[PDB]
């Protein structure tokens, strides 16, 4: 639904 | 902007550094990279947007998690803070990390 960020 | 500053074009949205007056602008229809350029990322800014443009900002990278605040016109620096976000929180967009410009 939303844009996400990179994981650890 | 104040007197002498080049105005945002009608289809352009800008963030302007509070410290330096230097700007980062995009036309309607464009977004930043994963983060804003290193010289401005996370720095204190205000929005200066042309009449047809709306600036979407996030305090996080990549315009993410509905942490999105919307800004039109020439915004006072203090009005970058405590702003309604898409996700229902009120967030600080004074030091943004990512940006998109859309039609108002
Ligand atoms: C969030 O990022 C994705 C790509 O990873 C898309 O560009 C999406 O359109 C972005 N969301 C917003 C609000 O610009
Ligand atoms: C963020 O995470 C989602 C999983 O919920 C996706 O993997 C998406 O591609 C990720 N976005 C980025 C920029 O890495
Ligand atoms: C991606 O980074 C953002 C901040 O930019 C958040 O920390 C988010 O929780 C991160 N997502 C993942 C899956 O670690
Ligand atoms: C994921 O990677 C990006 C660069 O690709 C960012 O550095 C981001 O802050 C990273 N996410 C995590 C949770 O460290």
């Amino acid at each position: 639904a939303a844009s996400t960020t990179t994981p650890a | 902007g104040g007197g002498g500053a080049l105005p945002a074009k009608e289809n352009e949205g800008c963030i302007v550094s509070v410290n330096s007056g230097k700007r980062y602008c995009l036309p309607v229809g464009q977004r930043s990279g994963y983060s804003l350029p290193d010289w401005i990322v996370g720095q204190e800014v205000y929005v200066d947007s042309g009449a047809k443009a709306k600036v979407l900002l996030s305090d996080w990278d990549n315009l993410s998690y509905n942490r999105i605040g919307e800004f039109v016109g020439n915004v006072n620096p203090a009005d970058m803070k405590k702003v309604k976000a898409w996700n229902g929180q009120y967030l600080d967009f004074s030091k943004p990390r990512s940006m998109r410009v859309v039609y108002k």
